[PDB]
RNA sequence: AAUCAAAAUUUAUUAUUUAUAUUAAAUAUGUAUGUGUAGAUAAAAUA
RNA sequence: AAAUUAUAUUAUAUUAUA
């Protein structure tokens, strides 16, 4: 679970890539 | 009874590995920039 | 021969081939 | 194109192995393993 | 067809239960996270 | 494909280290946790 | 949340400070 914990810090841009 | 959640995660913190967990997670960066790649053509 | 068809069969999760569905 | 290919009864093998090799690509995206294990 | 269709959910809910793991990977490679 | 003495290689001096053993005081209050390096290998269930 | 892959055993370390 330490990948999930960064999802928080991106960008609104590249959030929705998938 | 069993631990409580946070001292289990800090215990966890604590007491492993550093070089196995760094080692699995780069790799596993690596994969998923490989993922990435292979579905970007 | 009535039709042909291409089918997506899927035998696992990891596992999908194409089969050629014919009436 | 042409319309021979636009009736049911008739099928062009080279769509289908195209097809194939797209579904051989999924295979491919399918093998990956995304599980944290963290 | 709807086979294919069945293809295309299952690849979709593979790549949406890992939507955060994609993104943080694609965030990595395009430099865009905030410390 | 156009060469030649790093430690081919030997020896020595205020001086550079890591180790070798030497190596001690201190209760006025508050106090000090690593990775590794090693020898032969004869216990095991918070995920 | 089971099956156990798990080696496990004991000891050491630094300008105390020269």
């Amino acid at each position: 679970r330490w990948a999930a914990k960064f999802y928080g810090q991106v960008t609104f841009g590249p959030r929705n890539y998938p | 009874r069993e631990l409580p959640r946070d001292v289990k995660q800090e215990l966890q913190s604590f007491v492993a590995d550093a070089a196995t967990t760094l080692e699995s997670r780069v790799k596993y960066l690596k994969e998923l920039d490989t993922m990435n790649q292979r579905m970007k053509d | 021969i009535v039709a042909y068809d291409m089918r997506v069969v899927k035998f696992s999760p990891k596992d999908h081939r194409q089969w050629i569905y014919c009436v | 194109l042409t319309p021979l290919e636009k009736q049911e009864w008739y099928i062009d093998e080279k769509l289908v192995k195209s097809e194939a090799a797209k579904v051989d690509l999924m295979n491919e995206l399918s093998r990956f393993e995304l599980k944290d294990f963290d | 067809k709807r086979s294919q269709a069945k293809l295309r959910f299952r690849i979709r809910q593979r790549l949406l239960k890992f939507q955060r793991q994609l993104a943080v990977a694609n965030a990595i490679a395009s430099r865009s996270v905030l410390y």
